[PDB]
RNA sequence: AAUUAUUCCCCAUGAACGAGGAAUUCCCAGUAAGUGCGGGUCAUAAGCUUGCGUUGAUUAAGUCCCUGCCCUUUGUACACA
RNA sequence: AAUUCUUGGACCGGCGCAAGACGGACCAGAGCGAAAGCAUUUGCCAAGAAUGUUUUCAUUAAUCAAGAACGAAAGUCGGAGGUUCGAAGACGAUCAGAUACCGUCGUAGUUCCGACCAUAAACGAUGCCGACCGGCGAUGCGGCGGCGUUAUUCCCAUGACCCGCCGGGCAGCUUCCGGGAAACCAAAGUCUUUGGGUUCCGGGGGGAGUAUGGUUGCAAAGCUGAAACUUAAAGGAAUUGA
């Protein structure tokens, strides 16, 4: 529980993994390296109800956990790797990424290097649903 | 945070569900340059007084 | 009766184009049949940028932006009003709609 | 019932001497209980640094992937592993109307290091023109590739892995391609996109500590 | 002609009701509301209605969110639609 | 929502490995091909339209019964493969019911090699060859002439733009050429002022692409293909309503 930099200004940075589909957020900060977690807090643990693990509110939620865990071992600073469910699905995020974003900047936390990290795939394997889509 | 006076300078439109919040162009009083959007409730004047708690939000225009 | 001139597509002189999977569905629709539409979106919306802008560690770092290229089937671009349905005069203007502000 | 933390060392990680900023940040690891040990769980550790960070502040469209190699005490030693252009910047270089030309060489160092290298280039549209296309032939398309690909190889084949960092560290490779294709179609927003590691030699220590200051 | 009290007067009797659930109505200036006075019905006769003055505001100068109705475009194998 | 997956650590993050598919964005009313169709790099093999030509042969040509080559997808037989997706199936929901749309799995198939199959809204719903008849601005390939800008600094000469011209090609906008039932069309024009050449093919709606024979196929099925009977309409474009 002790990150030995110094009190005044020297930032610890980890890096929050926000893998945000249309039915489910999730909050994982682990090292530089990626390998070490440190929290995964998902927007189902908070909430208790299917329909809304994918909410704004299950996400704020789940990266106020995420910021106040992270703060105790002594982690500062975080970089950001958003992404949507990509490969042949949506490569828009879910709507749990901007409430959770925001909510770990809210929490005191402080923001370094955001990129999109969604698998796009040069070209993929056939998608779910028939020729004729998802009929509804 | 500091309550800060924006000064109404061109009413610009009105908004809301029930056309019930007035769109105004504010001009700061304190800095000489910086011109935001702000919804504001009841009547409102071309060239009065707002107390905004905060001197930084600002509302989507249309 | 013949609706359109160009079968409601950009096909000309080929015989055949290679199909795309519809971003709401997954129908199978022709490169040139599909409404096309690329969406450049601010990563952080409209007031999470202020928030960001302040609980940042760097001087004027110009967060990223979000590209996405999306193909809508006719049915999906009608029903999420992507497109509308047009007069018979209007439906031969080809000039996109201004984007001014 | 057992804190998971509690048996956690903080390690610092260092950069090697091509880059400003020496220091990247902390690592976490577990306390030698048992057999497995912490220095061998944390050797092969992959960091993907922005340039801007790794420099002082500069370009943070360009990352740099740096393997724990060795740790020395209370120090992991990274080395440079690959390098990789970022999502926003690809995205917003490939646009319509214009012929994008892509090459890949697989290419040897003087020392052990053998990468694999992806250039990228976009026909520029002149300063005078109204023609709205501005589209490269495939015999001019294939002429500015073979040549992209004869510089690729000869920047990195005659010297060491030290040497092409120091080049891949501003773009000294994309601006040489760049002025070099100006004859056969004027390109514009040439990179080295993408920069892979295939082979290393069995490692050593004097070299890395050569490169370690 | 008053019991199933027409109405009115005098003494006595002193019920719920402590501002009202879902839902919903009318209304922007001498207007809402409080207040009483006349006309109608009328042998008897106003808790109704139709008019009149007296006292006299809060809020708003907007919108298509709600409920309605109205238009233009589009589609049709409907035309006692 | 449930079926399903998981403290025999699923989903999530990291580093490796293997497999079989597919070639994003660039990608357009752009290109090529007889049509079906065709997109990562490089090499090899043969072919091809267009332009250029004061070369050659000198009617060798156009369209075609018979006969013949190629022919998406699904389907069939044998071999290799099986990542994704997924007819039948098995359940979970929804509903009055649901043998469906929605969900979780999932067999044939989806992929390759060698043999069959020969049909598609296989579409421009528009045979091929030739001539004449308006305008305009782009676009792809080839050639020609022309201020100037730019890269080879050393500029001759090559590419990238810029402004026109000529020939083929995918298209576009415009008009009292003219045609048409209209929609619309530089062809669907040059048609009662009716004839340039030639192949295929339709004759009110149903029965019916049905029966029967013959023929091709392993099968599915393909090609050819009626009659009795029934009926006053079915239909095409456009207008006003609802
Ligand atoms: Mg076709
Ligand atoms: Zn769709």
């Amino acid at each position: 529980s002790l990150g030995p930099q110094v009190a005044e200004g020297e930032n610890v940075f980890g890096v929050c993994h926000i893998f945000a589909s249309f039915n489910d957020t999730f909050v994982h900060v682990t090292d530089l390296s990626g390998k070490e977690t440190i929290c995964r807090v998902t927007g189902g643990m908070k909430v208790k109800a299917d329909r809304d693990e994918s909410s704004p509110y299950a996400a704020m939620l789940a990266a106020q956990d995420v910021a106040q865990r992270c703060k105790e071992l002594g982690i500062t600073a975080l970089h950001i790797k958003l992404r949507a469910t990509g490969g042949n699905r949506t490569k828009t995020p879910g709507p749990g990424a901007q409430s959770a974003l925001r909510a770990l900047a809210r929490s005191g936390m402080k923001i370094g290097r955001i990129e999109d990290v969604t698998p796009i795939p040069s070209d993929s394997t056939r998608r779910k649903g028939g020729r004729r889509g998802r009929r509804l | 945070q500091p309550i800060k006076l924006a000064r109404v300078t061109k009413v610009l439109g009105r908004t809301g569900s029930q056309g019930q919040c007035t769109q105004v162009r504010v001009e700061f009083m304190d800095d000489t340059s910086r011109s935001i959007i702000r919804n504001v409730k009841g009547p409102v004047r071309e060239g009065d007084v707002l107390t905004l708690l905060e001197s930084e939000r600002e509302a989507r225009r249309l | 009766t013949k609706k359109r001139r160009n079968n409601g597509r950009a096909k000309k002189g080929r015989g055949h184009v290679q199909p795309i999977r519809c971003t709401n569905c997954a129908r199978c629709v022709p490169k040139d049949k599909a409404i096309k539409k690329f969406v450049i979106r601010n990563i952080v919306e409209a007031a999470a940028v202020r928030d960001i802008s302040e609980v940042s560690v760097f001087d004027a770092y110009v967060l990223p932006k979000l590209y996405v290229k999306l193909h809508y089937c006719v049915s999906c671009a009608i029903h999420s009003k992507v497109v509308r349905n047009r007069s018979r005069e209007a439906r031969k203007d080809r000039t996109p709609p201004p984007r001014f502000r | 019932v057992v804190d998971p933390f509690s048996k956690k060392d903080w390690y610092d990680v260092k950069a090697p001497a091509m880059f400003n900023i020496r220091n990247i940040g902390k690592t976490l690891v577990t306390r030698t209980q048992g057999t497995k040990i912490a220095s061998d769980g944390l050797k092969g550790r992959v960091f993907e640094v922005s340039l801007a960070d790794l420099q002082n502040d500069e370009v943070a469209f360009r990352k740099f992937k740096l393997i724990t190699e060795d740790v020395q005490g209370k120090n992991c030693l990274t080395n440079f592993h690959g390098m990789d252009l970022t999502r926003d910047k690809m995205c917003s270089m490939v646009k319509k109307w214009q012929t994008m030309i892509e090459a890949h060489v697989d290419v040897k160092t003087t020392d052990g290091y053998l990468l694999r290298l992806f250039c990228v280039g976009f026909t520029k549209k002149r300063n005078n023109q109204i023609r709205k296309t501005s589209y490269a032939q495939h015999q001019q398309v294939r002429q500015i590739r073979k040549k992209m690909m004869e510089i690729m190889t000869r920047e990195v084949q005659t010297n060491d892995l030290k040497e092409v960092v120091n080049k891949l560290i501003p773009d000294s490779i994309g601006k040489d391609i760049e002025k070099a294709c100006q004859s056969i179609y004027p390109l514009h927003d040439v990179f080295v996109r993408k920069v892979k590691m295939l082979k290393k030699p069995k490692f050593e220590l004097g070299k890395l500590m050569e490169l370690h200051g």
